């Protein structure tokens, strides 16, 4: 069994399913982020139609499923225990959602941890920090610097609307 | 017989004030609501008044 | 398609590098437990139909085999169970203490004279 | 301020799987949006199972959810006794806004034996065969089970109107708050009744919360909870509050349907059951309180409209169980032209005595004897039969008695008349009368005590229980008046 | 914005619009489909695909076919222009005489009038029609729901109805053939056409019809009641109107509901009947009404379904009714047009306390006397007239002469009748009838009162005899 | 250990325990809330999560509250001071004197009495009253069901019970209102201080009360009843005692049940009812029993919703009993209280041994005579009546009279009655019948059987009605 | 691959073949199996498409090729069929060979 790990960022299920073994497995022996970058490669180690040709068809037998490797781990450098993902992804089969757990991943370093608070405007302001009405604040102001207004705004909306919804 | 006469003016000049009240509103807003690029600042104060909730919230 | 095990404590370990399935092959543990129903991760190469036998001393019989884990019904409860306890095979299906030192007596379903007499022999068995 | 949102997960069919605020409080009423609010049922990991109170063809997907970070209260107070609402307990009556600025949860449960108190407490519809026949008290739940403007309806209508007069009076330690909980009737429908009660103008003693046939089901289904909270105040302000649910039935549909829509199943009758937990939950506050709650009550008075009179069906037999009693009212009476339609055969308030006075007792005891066994005899005896004369008699006596319980709709009475006519009756004062000019002679016979045996009426009321002098007062008055309503 | 198909099981169309998210009831018009195939977005699935439910037919469906929201319900013309236009349910006509040609043009949907629009306390509609008015006369802007005497000339009888008052009051017509049959919509469309209650040359084209027959997808029928509903709702706020709405048979509209339902992936309920079936009417109804905007006054055909009311839907209806027809055999069979029964033309508002003993009582004398001659025509059945009382002989005769003076000629069917028709004005009814009670009338051919307008014309007709 | 909460998805409280998966049963407390909030461990969902339920509400809760396990059921004073005591499921007081103080604490499950545990043969207990005992010969320390609809006297006909009954026999009772119609269970409460039934100034205020109403949840309404269970159990096992066990009523217990299995991932299987109806209904009524230590003689209210009895419950319920009664509907509406389906009350336990043959054959003759009436019913019914063995006509009337017979007013419900009720010593009743059945009586009018105590009476009864 | 035009028998078993590919494929549409069946692609699901078969299997085995015909079914038309047997193809099970309707309707 276990006695898991799921470090700042947590998915649950929803190959989250997967995603918790490594929020222990990369997370102790903290190859979290050394994982991370596996994973980065492995992206485009994707990307390119041909690594998961079981991925192109399913129609390619657990053959393929095991020479997965050498679509990635086989085909591998570097492979640790990221070859292991793939011995899941390959029987259970998820490799085309797989981006999905790489970017649930990502949480490590401090993006591991982050988010935009907002009310109106360009609020697609990002945040890995992990401290707050605290660091939220200060970014407030690098970003009031520069300027920063956009997406559609305050105008129509939270502010603007709303009094006419009083009417 | 007397009330009859009165309420119906009372009751029109009121819904008659209602029917000015929504169609002015929405003409007025509908027409001037445009010039947040040119004052900023209703954002900048947002700004001001949201550095006092990044601060001041807790 | 979902799969009870990628419960990552399971696949958390395969990763690693696990063996003997990760609960055995012949023996499972409990992967979740409830209700007399377990489902047990491991036990591979398990006859259809088995008993088994639990860790909680209890036994149980494995009717369903799924490829992955074993639906155990449970001779017993689970508040006697705690989930993962180590369900070893029987190697074996029921039989059933069988005999004709039944004679005169009250067993239990399992062959056990509940009579309060307490057991007797059990000169057959049997399928 | 994410920091008080999460984005609609998934919506469709008003069910808003709701990505994120896992900050959400348990019973959490939210707000989407569009000031559409939803409750936060399910807290389901990567969603929170929110009910949508309202319709998603006002929603788009993603949308965000925002935290009200409220649970379920309504306003309370007291000026809603003079107002219809919602059940958001929002002005819909929209004359102004709702005086009431106090909240309370509506998820307050009822209270313990200890923290209550049996009845005592007698409360008056005005309707001779209810006061008397059922006698109902406060606190108590009696299940009105009737159909299609039978006066159904109208039968809580006269009910309030009568309590007018308590409202008009001190009975204030009875002052019965009323609650008439609106599901399921359309907005005419209501339009009517309000104007009605308007008219009457209970209403500054009313609340009328108004979920109408339209209605997203999950108000309709919230709004009795509502009414409830409302009126627990006012019981628990000491007041007599009488909660009129109705019904019910729509808003078993209502759940039904929402369960489903909730993919939970259901059971019997393709109903899934906690439905009366839910009622059964909402009527144990309905309650006869001890002191501490000023002695409050909430009487409830649910309504279930009957179809079909399968009382079989489940849901009335839970209602049963769960009830103080019932008011079955039959049609074919009602076709018969007569109101009330009721079979208190079927009727039956096992409570019954909280609610008496000797008055009524001294002519109710005899007589609700007498329609049981004049039903008895209506029943067996001559239809096509016998002619025993006792029988015939108890008939004919009966008959008369009949009619004399058979009231108007729009007819809400002061009780001491209507022991007075009674009384009449009993004591067979009509025998020698043939029926339908019972119904004159009463008019008349009424007007003229009131204007002049006012006194009398005065004291009968007093007392509260009739006296021999008073019999023979009454007797004189009627024996008279009714040889005044002969010659 | 378009989308694709990403899924179609049959007219289930899961469109996954890729850009975008327009709510629930957003319209979508498919690219490439040449015929308006209507989308109706049901459900936010997630992951910008939407169920949606195809209105038309499916074909052709390239996956990802592409498909542009049109991002708000239907809009359909609303105009007057409709009377005398037979439109499918999407508004187009389907009286192919080209468009139809409004400008003002609504959404499909409508909403219920609110407290605050209100005209708190109903009021009766009157047809002059002797039966209606009497037994169950009519609220304006109530529902009205028709079991009745199939092809008797029922809908002529509505023509009738719609001469008698839709004329008489300015009121307009609409009608949503729901679950009908070409044939049977052919059949009206020459009613009308023939009656000249549509008229393709003249706006005594009182009706526009919709169309929402069987053969379209459900969606379609389904809708076409609240598209029939925004028709007349343009007429009665704009028009002012007390509309007549036929809705016919709005049954079958429910059993789309039903239809859908399951096939919305939803559980329906027990009886096949979705869960929602209340709210889905109540919605329904409750756009239908009277207010501070005149009414809209709904004549609905109304099916005994499956003969059955156990079954929820009428017994929901039943609070959607108010006023109650159901059109008799037996009435016809005595050759009785107007063949209705009276014991249920009826209206829960018809009450005495509650509308009035007028109707009720000089009714229940009359309901009495008839019934009570039933009573007695169960025995005459038996001995003939001569035992009788003669209060009792004459009652019967009266009985019948009430009958008979129900018998009222019809001028939309002059081709059925040879005569005329008539309409009768209600107090003049009334007093009709307080005149054969009365008795007055009783030393007159009774068979006079048979086919006539006015009681007078009753009265009239015995003379010329005797 | 802490858990947190994973989902409440109503009152079932997905729980995920990091901090181990210690078994089922295990009762967590959740912290954090205000109530204390028990949680049941349910399933050991697998991953650290179990499934719980809330037995209690569930509110403010955020998802991830920590939940401290307190390992181990609920735990409550067991003993005699719960006497008098009106105590909820989690054992705890609502007397509302404070907490109760009898120190042997109790997980609410107690399982079965083995075999040898069992009292192996129990004997009649009586009650005196006709009809009950006639049908329904007493079984000392067993479980009687009372199938019946709607309260309608239902209630007022189990009260009447305990009145005459539980009276009658003066050892300690446990009365438990599960799903309880509050009211009413004011009331009775307030007559057991009235009648000094329950008495604050003893716990020999022979009732402890256990209520666990029907504003409660599921989760409570469940379990209050093993609860009341460990308890009787306690008195039976500990103090002997034949207790008195008042459920009223086990179908909310059950209904409690089949409305959670939903929710509870499963199937609520047949009519809605649960897989598992039949076991844990099974293991619970096996729990009750006459142990060679005493006797829960338990009357146990069966709510049958439309009472249909077909209906898997009530089927199952009928193997655990030992007495049934059955209340009739068909009987009831007849004004008839009592309400008994009479030959359908029954207890097993006819005997021309134990209950004599005197009883058991003038029973087998009257309730031969009464099902053949029976069988007439159907007949008349269709065919009028007027040409049939006037033996026949006879009996119609006189199953009648026995019926009436069987009616006796109410002692209590003089309020519903107007007339006290009676009992009758069952020599009185046997012979009783043996008289309507010498005809004794029959050369009468039917009328004055009706509502009736003892026989002789009924005769009087006759004479003041023979005017 | 074609997808659009041709799948593999994603699953079969039922004569009904959830079929990889199949990707462009119309409603209604005919198609034709590698088993010489034809199904007619009914189902189109985002993933994979339900044909429901007309005719069965086991003349299919998964991954089986099943190609578009690109057509809605068709019948033959006319009235020449009078005098004839035919299978819902609108041909011939006379056996007594083909019918004289060409002319084919949808």
């Amino acid at each position: 069994f276990a006695k898991l790990v799921r470090p700042p960022v947590q998915i649950y299920g929803i190959e989250g399913r997967y995603a918790t073994a490594l929020y222990s497995a990369a997370s102790k022996q903290n190859k979290l982020e050394q994982v991370e970058k596996e994973l980065l490669r492995v992206g485009q180690i994707l990307k390119e139609p041909k690594m998961a040709a079981s991925l192109l068809n399913p129609y390619v037998k657990r053959s393929v499923k095991v020479k997965s490797l050498s679509d990635m781990t086989a085909k591998e450098k570097f492979s640790p225990l990221t070859s292991n993902l793939i011995n899941l992804l390959a029987e259970n089969g998820r490799l085309t959602n797989t981006p999905a757990v790489i970017s649930a991943f990502s949480t490590m370093m401090s993006v591991h941890r982050g988010e935009v608070p907002c009310t109106v405007t360009t609020a697609s302001a990002l945040d890995e920090t992990t401290l707050t009405e605290l660091k939220t604040v200060l970014k407030s102001f690098l970003s009031k610097g520069q300027v920063l207004k956009l997406e559609v705004k305050i105008d129509p909306s939270i502010m603007g609307g709303m009094i006419v919804r009083i009417g | 017989e007397v009330k009859n006469r009165l309420d119906y003016h009372i009751s029109v000049q009121n819904m008659m004030r209602q029917k000015e009240q929504e169609h002015m509103i929405n003409w007025v807003e509908k027409r001037v609501v445009q010039s947040i690029s040119a004052q900023q600042e209703k954002e900048t104060i947002a700004k001001c008044i949201a550095d006092l909730k990044l601060l001041s919230k807790k | 398609k979902t799969g009870t095990a990628e419960v990552s404590s399971i696949l958390e370990e395969r990763i690693l590098g696990a063996d003997t399935s990760v609960d055995l092959e012949e023996t499972g543990r409990v992967l979740s437990i409830g209700d007399g129903i377990a489902r047990v991760h491991g036990l591979r190469n398990v006859q259809a139909e088995e008993m088994v036998e639990f860790s909680s001393g209890l036994k149980g019989m494995s009717l369903n085999l799924e490829p992955d884990n074993v639906g155990v019904v449970v001779f017993g409860n689970d508040k006697l169970i705690k989930e993962g306890d180590i369900v070893k095979r029987t190697g074996a299906i029921v039989d059933v203490p069988v005999g004709e030192e039944l004679l005169g007596r009250v067993v239990d379903a399992l062959g056990n004279a509940i009579d309060g007499k307490g057991p007797i022999g059990s000169k057959a068995r049997r399928r | 301020d994410l920091e008080e949102t999460g984005r609609v997960l998934s919506i469709g069919d008003g069910i808003a799987r709701v990505h994120g605020l896992r900050n959400v409080q348990a019973e959490e009423m939210v707000e989407f949006s569009s000031g559409l609010k939803g409750m936060s049922l399910n807290l389901e990991p990567d969603n929170v199972g929110v009910v949508v109170f309202g319709n998603d063809k006002l929603i788009k997907e993603g949308d965000i959810v925002k935290r009200t970070g409220a649970i379920v209260d309504v306003p309370v107070g007291e000026e809603l006794l003079g107002r219809v609402v919602d059940a958001l307990g929002n002005a819909i009556d929209g004359k102004g806004p709702i005086g009431s600025k106090a909240r309370r949860r509506v998820g307050l449960k009822a209270p313990g034996i200890i923290p209550r108190i049996s009845v005592r407490e007698p409360m008056q519809t005005g309707i001779k065969a209810v006061d008397s026949l059922v006698p109902i008290g406060r606190g108590q739940r009696e299940l009105i089970i009737g159909d299609r403007q039978t006066g159904k309806t109208s039968i809580a209508i006269d009910t309030i109107i009568n309590q007018k007069r308590f409202n008009d009076g001190t009975d204030e330690k009875k002052k019965l708050y009323c609650i008439y909980v609106a599901i399921g009737q359309k907005r005419s429908t209501v339009a009517q009744l309000v104007k009605r009660l308007t008219d009457a103008d209970a209403m500054k003693y009313t609340i009328v919360v108004s979920a109408t046939a339209s209605d997203a089901a999950p108000l309709q289904y919230l709004a009795p909870y509502s009414g409830c909270s409302m009126g627990e105040y006012f019981r628990d302000n000491g007041k007599h509050a009488l909660i009129i649910y109705d019904d019910l039935s729509k808003q078993a549909v209502a759940y039904r349907q929402m369960s489903l829509l909730l993919r939970r199943p259901p059971g019997r009758e393709a109903y899934p059951g906690d439905v009366f937990y839910l009622h059964s939950r909402l009527l144990e506050r309905a309650a006869k309180m001890n002191d501490a709650f000023g002695g409050g009550s909430l009487t409830a008075l649910p309504v279930i409209e009957t179809q079909a009179g399968d009382v079989s069906a489940y849901i009335p037999t839970n209602v049963i169980s769960i009830t103080d009693g019932q008011i079955f009212l039959e049609t074919e009476l009602f076709y018969k032209g007569i109101r009330p339609a009721i079979n208190v055969g079927l009727s039956v308030s096992r409570v019954g005595s909280a609610a008496q006075t000797r008055a009524m007792k001294q002519v109710a005891g005899t007589m609700k004897l007498e329609l049981a066994q004049y039903r008895e005899v209506a029943a067996f005896a001559q239809f096509g039969s016998d002619l025993d004369a006792a029988t015939q008699q108890l008939l004919s006596r009966g008959v008369r008695l009949t009619e004399l319980l058979k009231q108007g709709q729009y007819s809400p009475m002061a009780i001491e008349e209507q022991v007075a006519v009674i009384y009449a009756g009993v004591r067979g004062y009509l025998d020698k009368l043939e029926p339908s000019k019972i119904t004159k002679f009463e008019n008349a016979f009424l007007s003229h005590v009131i204007s002049q045996h006012q006194a009398l009426l005065g004291k009968i009321r007093t007392d509260g229980k009739i006296s021999e002098e008073s019999d023979a007062k009454l007797k004189e008055i009627v024996t008279n008046f009714l040889a005044g309503f002969e010659a | 914005t378009t989308g694709r198909i990403v899924a179609v099981i049959g007219a289930v169309v899961d469109v996954q619009f890729d850009e975008g998210l327009p709510p629930i009831l957003n319209a979508l018009e498919v690219q490439g489909r040449e015929t308006r195939l209507v989308l109706e977005v049901a459900q936010h699935l997630g992951e910008s695909t939407v169920r949606t439910i195809a209105m038309d037919g499916t074909e052709g469906l390239v996956r990802g076919q592409k498909v542009l929201d049109s991002g708000a319900p239907i809009r359909i013309p609303v105009g007057p222009e409709t009377l005398g236009r037979i439109m499918n349910v999407i508004g187009e006509p389907i009286d192919e005489r080209g468009p139809i040609k409004t400008k003002q043009f609504a959404a499909i949907h409508a909403e219920a009038p609110e407290f605050v629009e209100m005209s708190v306390e109903q009021e009766i509609l009157v047809t002059g029609i002797k039966v209606v008015d009497l037994l169950a006369p009519y609220a304006k802007g109530g529902k009205i729901g028709l079991f009745g005497g199939a092809g008797v000339g029922k809908t002529v009888l509505i023509m009738e109805l719609i001469n008698n008052v839709a004329k008489a009051h300015g009121g307009y017509s609409v009608f949503a053939g729901v679950g009908e049959r070409t044939r049977e919509g052919n059949d009206l469309y020459h009613e009308m056409i023939e009656s000249g209650v549509i008229n393709l040359k003249d706006a005594t084209s009182k009706v526009a019809l919709v169309y929402g027959q069987m053969n379209e997808p459900p969606g379609a029928r389904a809708r076409v009641a609240l598209t029939g509903l925004t028709v007349a709702e343009y007429f009665r706020d704009q028009e002012g109107q007390d509309v007549l709405l036929f809705i016919d048979n709005i049954f079958r509209f429910t059993q789309a509901g039903s239809e859908v339902s399951a096939l919305l992936g939803r559980i329906p309920s027990a009886v096949g009947y979705q869960p929602t079936l209340a709210t889905d009417m109540g919605t329904m109804q409750e756009r239908i009404t009277t207010t501070k905007k005149g009414s809209i006054t709904s004549v609905q055909a109304i099916y005994v379904p499956a003969d059955d009311l156990t079954d929820p839907a009428p017994a929901t209806t039943f609070a959607h009714l108010d006023a109650t027809t159901v059109l008799s055999r037996a009435i016809a069979e005595l050759g009785i047009y107007p063949a209705v029964d009276p014991l249920d033309s009826t209206s829960r508002i018809m009450d005495p306390n509650i509308v009035g003993s007028e109707h009720y009582d000089v009714a229940r004398g009359v309901q009495k006397i008839l019934q009570d001659y039933k009573s007695l025509q169960d025995i005459i059945a038996i001995l003939g007239m001569d035992e009788l009382s003669e209060e009792d002989k004459l009652t019967v005769s009266r009985a019948r002469k009430i009958q008979r003076f129900l018998s009222q000629p019809f001028q939309v069917a002059e081709v059925f009748t040879g005569h005329l028709g008539k309409l009768v004005p209600l107090k003049e009814t009334i007093k009709g009838f307080q005149q054969i009670l009365a008795g007055e009338y009783d030393h007159l051919p009774e068979q006079a009162f048979y086919m006539v307008g006015p009681i007078e014309e009753a009265v009239a007709k015995a003379d010329k005899l005797a």
